[PDB]
Order: C-alpha cells, then structure tokens, then sequence
C-alpha cells in the first residue's frame, strides 16, 4: 500500500486547502473599507473586466450564429419556424450565456489574477509590503476579488445580447423567416424576472467562484517559477468543475 | 494549526451536501413540500400514463401528489396511492361547525324526523364528534379521473366534486373511479 | 489611470445598452403598466393551466391581467381576481350621455 | 360596477371534455 | 497517521470503483434483467411500429 | 400456462386505411 | 481523463433534465433519447470537450 | 471526446428512465432509430480532430 497511502495523503492536503481559503475569504468580506481603496477597485475593474471584453464578445457572436442555424433546421420540419427568437433567447438567458461564458472567463481573467499575485509572491513584495505594516490582503487581494464578482455578471449580459443579435442575422436575413414574428415571438414567451433575471444571479454564483478559486491560488502559491505554472491550470481545472457543478443545482431549482 | 484548518474544510463540504439535499427538495425531485399530507388511495381500470410524482387537482388549483401505481393480479385493477393537503382541501373550526350545524339538520330533515325513534337529535349529538376528527372536503359522491392537461400533455388526476351530504375521514378510498380514455378504441369505433 | 477610468466608463455604457435590449426588446416589461386599473373577479369550475399575470381580451385586444386563483374550499370553485382598465374598458364624457340617454329610451320605449 | 362579480363562466376545455361534446 | 493515509486512499478506491459497477448497470452493458420472467407468443397480422423491448 | 400462446388477438392500424375507411 | 469524465456526467444531467420540460408538454417524451444523444454527438461533445 | 459522448449520454438516461420515470425501452429504440453512425458518430470525430 505505498500509492494508496499517496492517494490518502493527496485528498487530505485538498480538503485543508479548502479550510484555509474559506478562512481566507470571511478575511477580506467581514472587514472595513479603508483609504484609497476605491480607486484601485476602479483600476483592477479594467485588468479584469476590459480586457476580457474581445473575447467575449467575439465568442458570443459565434455561438449565436450556431444557434439561429441548427434551430431552424429543427423548427421547419414542424411547421413552427416562428419560433426561432423564442428557442435561441431561452437557450441562452438559461443555460449558455451563464455557463460559456464563465468557462472563458476562467481561463483569460482566471488565470491571469493568478499569475499576477503569484509573482508578487515570488518577487517578494508580498513580503516586503508586510513588513512595512501593509496588511496585502486589503491592499492586493480584496480589489481584485470585488473586481472579478462585478465584471463577470456585467459579461454575460453583453454575451447574450450579441448572441440574440447573431441569431437574428443568420435567421432572419439569411434563411428568411419574418422579422416581426422573430421579436413578438420572443416579447412572449420570455419573461423579465423568470428568464433574465434568473440568469444573471446564476453569473453571480460563478463569478464567486470562479474568482475566489483564482485569488487563493495565487496567494497561497509555491514561489518557484514551475509552482506558479501548476497552480494557473489548477484554478483552470478547479473553476470549470465547479461551473458545471453548480450549474446542474441551480437549474433543478429555478427550471425544475 | 493543520487540525484547525482541516476541520473548517470538512465543514465546508457537509455544508455543500445540506444545500445540495434541500436543492432537491424545493425542486421537488425528492421529498414532499405540501402541508401535512394525509393518504387517499383510489382504484382504477386503465391507468396508462400516469407516472408517480403526478399532479391532483380539485378545480384546476393543485391540492396533492401521487405516491405509487401497483396492479394487484387477483382483482387486475391498478391501485393508486395519493397524498393530499391539509391546508386546503379540509376545513377548519369556523367552516367546520359551518357543516356542524349543517348536517345535523339536513340528514335528520323534515322527511327523516319521521323515519326512526323519537331520539330528537341525539343520534345528532353522535355523528358531530365523529365528524371533526379528520374529515376531507371531499364529499361522498364525488368522482375521481385521468385527465390529460391540454391536449398532448401530461396526465394528472381530478377530482369532481358534486352534492353529498356525507363526507369522507382521512384516509379512505374515493368509490367512484374512471380511467384513461383510449383514444385508440374511440376511433376504431367510429369507423 | 485617466486613461483606466475613461476606458472603465466605456464597460459601464456597453454594459447598460445590454441590459436596455435585454429587458425592452427581448421581455414583456415595458409592456405591463396598466392605467388606473380597477379590479373584478370571476369564479370558475376549471382553472387548469390558467397562470398568473396571464391574458384577459375583449375582442382581441388585451384589456387587463390576471392576479390570483384560489380555491375557497367551502364552494370548491376556483376564484380569479383580475385587473382590467380605465382607458379601453371604462366611459367618458361624450360616451357616458351616449349610454344614458339610450338607457332610458331601452327602458321608456313603447315595451 | 366597477368592482363586481361577473356571474356566468365557463372553464377550461381539455382532451377529454372535447370528447364528450362529441358524442 | 499512516494509517488515516491508508484509510482515506482505500475509500476514493472503493467508491471510484463502485461508480463503475454503477455506470454499466444503467445501459444495457451487462444485467438487463427481469424478475423470474416466463415467456409467451402471440399471431398477429399487423405489427407496423413495434420493435423488440418495447413494453 | 407459461408458455401458451394467446389466440385472441387484432392487429395495429395504419392511418392510411383510416383515411382509406374515412373516405 | 478525470476532468473529462467528471464534466461529461455532469452536462449529461442537465440536458435530460431539461430536455423532459420541453418534450413532456407536445406529448414526445419518447424522443428524449433522440435529442439527448444528438444534442451531444454532433455539438456539445466536440465543443465543451476541447474547451477544457 | 468519444468517452465525453458515452458519459453524457448514461448521465441523461440516468436522469430521464430512472428518475423521471420515462419508459427504458423507448429511451434506447427511439435513439437507434434516428441515430446513423456515419451521419451523427463519424461527424462527430472529424470535428474533434480539426479542434485537436
Ligand atoms: C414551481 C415554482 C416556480 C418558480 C417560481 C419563481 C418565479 C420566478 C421569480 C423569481 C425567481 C426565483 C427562483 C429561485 C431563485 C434562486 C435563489 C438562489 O439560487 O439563491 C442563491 C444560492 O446560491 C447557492 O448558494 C448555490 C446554492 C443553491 C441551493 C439554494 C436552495 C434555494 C432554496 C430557496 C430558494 C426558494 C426558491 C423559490 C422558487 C419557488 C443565491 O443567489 P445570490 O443572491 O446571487 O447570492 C450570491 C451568492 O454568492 C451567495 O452569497
Ligand atoms: C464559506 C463559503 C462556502 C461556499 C461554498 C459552498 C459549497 C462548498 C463545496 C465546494 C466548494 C469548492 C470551492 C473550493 C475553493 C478553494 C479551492 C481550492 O483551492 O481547494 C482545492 C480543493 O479542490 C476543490 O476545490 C474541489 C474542486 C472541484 C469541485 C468539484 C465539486 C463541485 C460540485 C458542486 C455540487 C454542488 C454542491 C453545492 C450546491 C449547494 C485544493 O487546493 P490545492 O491547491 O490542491 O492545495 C494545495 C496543496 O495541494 C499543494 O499542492
Ligand atoms: C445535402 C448533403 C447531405 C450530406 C451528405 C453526407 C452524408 C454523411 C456521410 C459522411 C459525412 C460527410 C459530411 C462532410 C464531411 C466534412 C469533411 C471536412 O470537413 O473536411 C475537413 C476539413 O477541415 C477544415 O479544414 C476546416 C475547413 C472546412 C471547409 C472544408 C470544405 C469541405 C468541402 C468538401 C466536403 C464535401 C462535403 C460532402 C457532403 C455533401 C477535414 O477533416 P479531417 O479528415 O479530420 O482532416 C484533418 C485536418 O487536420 C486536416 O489536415
Ligand atoms: C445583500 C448585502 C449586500 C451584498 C453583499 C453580501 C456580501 C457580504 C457583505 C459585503 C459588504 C460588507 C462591507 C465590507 C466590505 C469589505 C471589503 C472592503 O472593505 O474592501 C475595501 C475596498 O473598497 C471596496 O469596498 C470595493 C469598493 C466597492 C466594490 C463594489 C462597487 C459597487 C458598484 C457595483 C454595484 C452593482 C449595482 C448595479 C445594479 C444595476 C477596502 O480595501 P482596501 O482599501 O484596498 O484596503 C487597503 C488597506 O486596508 C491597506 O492597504
Ligand atoms: C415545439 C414546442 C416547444 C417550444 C420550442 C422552443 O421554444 O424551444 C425552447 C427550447 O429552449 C428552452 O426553452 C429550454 C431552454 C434551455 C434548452 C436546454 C439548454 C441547452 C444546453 C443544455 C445544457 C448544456 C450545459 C451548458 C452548455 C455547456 C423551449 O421553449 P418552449 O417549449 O416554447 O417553453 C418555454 C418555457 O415555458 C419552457 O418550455
Ligand atoms: C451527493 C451530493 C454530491 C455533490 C455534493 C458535494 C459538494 C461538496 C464538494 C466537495 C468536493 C470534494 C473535495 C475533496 C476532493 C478533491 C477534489 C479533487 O481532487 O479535484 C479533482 C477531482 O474532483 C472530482 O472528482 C469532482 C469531485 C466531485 C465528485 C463528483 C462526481 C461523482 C458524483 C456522482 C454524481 C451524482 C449522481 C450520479 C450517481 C450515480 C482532481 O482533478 P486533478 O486530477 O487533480 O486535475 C489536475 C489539476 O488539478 C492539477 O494541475
Ligand atoms: C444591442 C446589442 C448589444 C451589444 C453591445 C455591443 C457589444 C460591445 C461592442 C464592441 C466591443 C469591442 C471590444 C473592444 C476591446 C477593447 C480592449 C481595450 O481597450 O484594451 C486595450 C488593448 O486592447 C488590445 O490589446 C488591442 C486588442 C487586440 C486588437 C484586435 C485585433 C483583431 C482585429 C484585427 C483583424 C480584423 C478582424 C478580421 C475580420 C475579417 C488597452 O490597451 P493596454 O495597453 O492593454 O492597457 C493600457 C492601460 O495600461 C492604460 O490604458
Ligand atoms: C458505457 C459508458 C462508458 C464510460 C466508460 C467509463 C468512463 C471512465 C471511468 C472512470 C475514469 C476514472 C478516472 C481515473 C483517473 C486516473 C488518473 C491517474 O491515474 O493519474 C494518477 C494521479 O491521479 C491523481 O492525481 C489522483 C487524482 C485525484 C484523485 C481524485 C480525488 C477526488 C475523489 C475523492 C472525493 C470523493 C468524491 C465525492 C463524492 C461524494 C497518476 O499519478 P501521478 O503521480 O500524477 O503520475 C505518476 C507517473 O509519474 C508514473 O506513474
Ligand atoms: C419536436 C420533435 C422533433 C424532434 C425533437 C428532438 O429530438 O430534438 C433533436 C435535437 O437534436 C439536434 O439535432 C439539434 C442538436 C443540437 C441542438 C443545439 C445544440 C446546443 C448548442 C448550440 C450550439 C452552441 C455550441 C455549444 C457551446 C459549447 C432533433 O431531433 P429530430 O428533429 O427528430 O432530428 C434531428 C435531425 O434530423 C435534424 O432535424
């Protein structure tokens, strides 16, 4: 039994990983606001969230543009292609835009919080801020959290609105079918609270998740310059099953 | 400081399973979310479509669950188990001496004042205590059925209410069934 | 960081497009305000699939919504209260002389 | 009035209460 | 505390492997079974749309 | 008994004959 | 393989899950395992799998 | 990608039949019926040896 006992010893490190980075977390949301701390808020709000802008409107064209072309060739064959606005809206506001996009965002802004604080760990200014009696928690690690819960459900709106709008283009102006049924169909079937709503406090959970996963591993890193490179596609790994994970949880609630 | 940690990280996962058990609660995959649910069982000829976790309907408000469907091969007829509601399809102390004062006088009416022993309502006083314990609003000649949501829906169970002067006690068996209409044999009639 | 904050304010306008095409295009939000809208109710012996915040028409054209369906388990009839109008379903000025002369020449004819 | 009961109804009609008309 | 090592690393074992006893009893891979079923047969004329394993 | 065969039987019916019947 | 295993039962939950809300109210709950298996085979499969 | 595919489509039928309550034998007749191997299985690598 001597990988059996690695095994055994590989799942224990992994749960106590958990302990500290739920410790770490009721650190920085239970604490004061302090000086200065709004405008570096502002400035990680366009590390995160501007940068991540180009891929995900590119990708939300994309998918769209899939969706407006495979609908139809399911829908014609019933007699009901007038209901193509309603399926490509509700596929996205309810499952695609919530989850792809959050699949995106942990692998460009995911994995680049984490690359950022790791080599402030290595370099030593974590250290070095420390000792100057700068606590880095408040100072580096809570404006890039509140920055990545803000910029992920402000990312998937901008992705389900380009993907309603590549869906359109492909059906209506393309394989033709009425552009004033497209809309009154989809004005419907598709409610505000129920529909919209819904997804975007799915993109609040993910956001959590996908950010608090990225900021621990940088924090809690090996600085060493392969430890920084295995703990990047750790909060790749980690935040793509916790996506999927709770994305099953949250449909069998609000669609179930 | 390694058994700290670990014990914060083990109470994070049995609080991811306690939300993950009352998920499937609210969601209605398992469980029963109602309001103290009796059990009514009914007995049908032709249960085809009906699957468990189905819906009852009194006049179209949802007022119970189905629990289970066996067949019974010495009588071969399907036995449908069902759970109600308290909340809403029974009645309380100000609806319930409503139908106190109600059915004393109706049953012993004018036409059976004349039909037994001179007991001026004293067989009155019996039934009225026989009555709060556990009564449904669901009256005695009332008819139970399979209906079908639509037209290409789901199956569901209804219940048709309609006049009765007794009312039946928690936990009994609706007498008067039917159920599923097969469309197959309705038109191989019409031809 | 001039740059940063003018490049932030950029997201926040996109962002707020989104959410415009999002609830005024692609819902049914801006299309539920309702003018001055009494409140009647009916009572029903099946109710079945008949949701909330549904339909009510007159001739084909929507005059109202739907507000609550209830049992009352004492009649077991289901109970609708719905919403109507004041423009499309309540009189006016000219219109109100127009029924109550013709009111009482239904009443006071020759019958 | 404004207010009022309306007092003749008709509910729903499904699968089975089309068939019962027809015959 | 080897042996809170050799515990742990037997239960991730004994319930990866319990997945996939698990995963091929829902498909028709092995088992598919019915309770003590006898077998009948029957004459028909007509059987357009009935495939085998329907019900 | 286990085994038999039932020798009640009718088979399916196509919609084409119903049209066909339906004129 | 333990990412793609784990990823793929899990996607798999969703869609049967949401795939009986749309069948069950035009009468083709028959036909889950036709959209469930196509939705995969010919998109999400190809797609989610080289994504992670 | 294949054993993405194989995994999805155990996880829906665990949801589907044993869950839901959705007859087992239509679950699997109704998909070999409208499923080609060479349409919608093939398709489906030579996606994922261009995305490879
Ligand atoms: C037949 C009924 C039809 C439905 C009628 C509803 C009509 C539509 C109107 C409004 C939509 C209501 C649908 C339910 C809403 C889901 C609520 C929810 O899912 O709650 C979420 C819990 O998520 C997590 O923990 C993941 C944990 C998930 C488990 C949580 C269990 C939820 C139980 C309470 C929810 C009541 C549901 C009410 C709907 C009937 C919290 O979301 P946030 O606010 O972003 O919190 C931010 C997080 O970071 C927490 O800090
Ligand atoms: C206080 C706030 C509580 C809110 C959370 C409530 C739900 C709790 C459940 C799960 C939360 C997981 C989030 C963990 C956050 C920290 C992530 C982390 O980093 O922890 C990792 C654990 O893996 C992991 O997350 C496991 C990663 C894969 C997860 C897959 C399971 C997801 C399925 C979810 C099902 C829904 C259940 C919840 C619904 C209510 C381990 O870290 P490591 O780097 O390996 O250790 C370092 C050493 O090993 C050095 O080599
Ligand atoms: C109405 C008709 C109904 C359909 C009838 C078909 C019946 C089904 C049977 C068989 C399925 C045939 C469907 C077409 C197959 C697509 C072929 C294709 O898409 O070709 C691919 C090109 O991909 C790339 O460049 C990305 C480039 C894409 C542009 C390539 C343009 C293709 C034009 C030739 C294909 C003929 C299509 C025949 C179908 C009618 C190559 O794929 P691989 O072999 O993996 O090469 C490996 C790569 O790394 C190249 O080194
Ligand atoms: C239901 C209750 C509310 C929901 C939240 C629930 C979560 C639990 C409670 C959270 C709030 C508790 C209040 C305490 C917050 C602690 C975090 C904090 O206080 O962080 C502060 C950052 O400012 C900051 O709020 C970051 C500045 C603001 C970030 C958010 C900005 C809001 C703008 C978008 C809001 C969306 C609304 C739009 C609706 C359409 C302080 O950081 P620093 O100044 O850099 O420290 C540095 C020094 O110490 C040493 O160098
Ligand atoms: C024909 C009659 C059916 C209408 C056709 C249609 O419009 O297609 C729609 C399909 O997408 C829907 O909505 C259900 C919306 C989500 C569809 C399934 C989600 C797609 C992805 C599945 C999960 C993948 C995980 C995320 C991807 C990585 C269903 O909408 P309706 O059925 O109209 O009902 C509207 C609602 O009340 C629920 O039904
Ligand atoms: C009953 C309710 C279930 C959900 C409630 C649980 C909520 C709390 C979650 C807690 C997570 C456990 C934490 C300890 C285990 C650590 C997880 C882990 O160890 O993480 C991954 C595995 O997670 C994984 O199995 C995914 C781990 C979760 C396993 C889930 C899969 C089986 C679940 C069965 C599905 C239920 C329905 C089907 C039943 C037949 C490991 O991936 P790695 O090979 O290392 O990748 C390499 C990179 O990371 C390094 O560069
Ligand atoms: C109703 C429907 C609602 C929909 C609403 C509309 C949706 C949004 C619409 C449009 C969004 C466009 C996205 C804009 C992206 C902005 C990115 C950005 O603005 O980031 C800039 C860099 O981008 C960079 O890399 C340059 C980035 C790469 C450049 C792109 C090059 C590819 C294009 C060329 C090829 C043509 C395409 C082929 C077509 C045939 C910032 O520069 P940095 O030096 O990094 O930082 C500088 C800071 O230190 C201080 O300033
Ligand atoms: C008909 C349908 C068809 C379907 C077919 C079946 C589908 C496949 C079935 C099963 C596939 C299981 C996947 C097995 C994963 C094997 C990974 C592996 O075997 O990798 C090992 C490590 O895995 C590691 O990290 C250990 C990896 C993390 C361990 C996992 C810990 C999470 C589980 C614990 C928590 C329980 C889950 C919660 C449930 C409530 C290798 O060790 P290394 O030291 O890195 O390399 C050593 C080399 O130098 C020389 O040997
Ligand atoms: C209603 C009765 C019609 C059948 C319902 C059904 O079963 O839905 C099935 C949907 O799966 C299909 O292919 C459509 C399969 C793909 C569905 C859409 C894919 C989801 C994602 C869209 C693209 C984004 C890529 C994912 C992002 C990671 C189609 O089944 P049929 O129509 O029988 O045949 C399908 C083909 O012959 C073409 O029509």
């Amino acid at each position: 039994m001597n990988t059996i006992a690695w095994l055994g010893r590989l799942v224990i490190e992994r749960i106590r990983g958990i302990g500290v980075a739920a410790l770490m977390l009721l650190q920085i949301i239970f604490s004061l606001p302090s000086a200065g701390g709004f405008g570096r808020f502002v400035y990680q709000m366009h590390r995160v969230g501007v940068m991540s802008l180009l891929i995900i409107t590119v990708s939300g064209l994309f998918i769209g543009l899939v969706l407006g072309l495979q609908g139809y060739s399911i829908l014609v064959n019933v007699g009901s292609e007038s209901m193509l606005g309603t399926m490509v809206s509700l596929t996205l506001l309810r499952e695609l835009a919530p989850v792809v996009a959050a699949l995106l965002f942990a692998g460009r802004a995911g994995s680049a919080l984490t690359a950022e604080i790791g080599s402030m760990k290595q370099s030593e200014q974590l250290a070095s801020m420390e000792m100057i009696g700068v606590d880095p928690l408040k100072q580096i690690v809570s404006p890039r959290l509140w920055a990545g819960i803000v910029s992920l459900p402000m990312l998937t709106v901008i992705f389900a609105a380009i993907g309603i709008v590549g869906g359109k283009l492909v059906g209506v102006d393309f394989l033709g079918v009425d552009e004033g049924s497209f809309w009154s169909g989809m004005q419907n079937n598709v409610q505000f609270g129920h529909d919209v709503v819904n997804g975007i406090i799915k993109s609040i959970v993910f956001a959590l998740l996908c950010t608090w996963i990225a900021v621990f591993q940088g924090y809690a890193c090996d600085p060493t310059p392969e430890g920084i490179a295995t703990a990047m596609t750790r909060t790749v790994v980690y935040s793509s099953l916790c996506v999927l994970g709770f994305d099953f949880v949250l449909t069998a609630v609000m669609f179930g | 400081s390694r058994t700290s940690e670990l014990a914060v990280g083990i109470f994070v996962i049995i609080f991811g399973i306690a939300l993950f058990f009352l998920a499937m609660k609210v969601s209605g995959l398992v469980g029963t979310n109602l309001s103290d649910g009796y059990t009514m069982k009914a007995q049908f000829d032709n249960v085809n479509g009906l699957k468990p976790r189905a819906k009852v309907t009194m006049s179209g408000v949802t007022i119970g669950r189905v629990d289970s469907i066996t067949l019974d091969p010495v009588t071969r007829l399907a036995t449908v188990t069902f759970d109600l509601d308290g909340k809403l399809t029974s009645f309380n102390a100000e609806q319930l001496k409503e139908v106190q004062k109600n059915a004393l006088d109706e049953l012993r009416y004018s036409s059976d004042y004349t039909q037994a022993t001179p007991a001026q309502q004293k067989t009155m006083e019996q039934q009225l205590i026989s009555n709060m314990n556990s009564i449904t609003s669901i009256d005695e000649d009332a008819y139970i059925m399979v209906a079908t949501n639509g037209l290409l829906g789901e199956k569901y169970l209804k219940i048709v209410p309609g006049g009765g002067l007794n009312y039946l006690k928690r936990g009994d068996t609706i007498s008067n069934t039917q159920g599923t209409m097969d469309l197959e044999d309705l038109i191989s009639k019409f031809i």
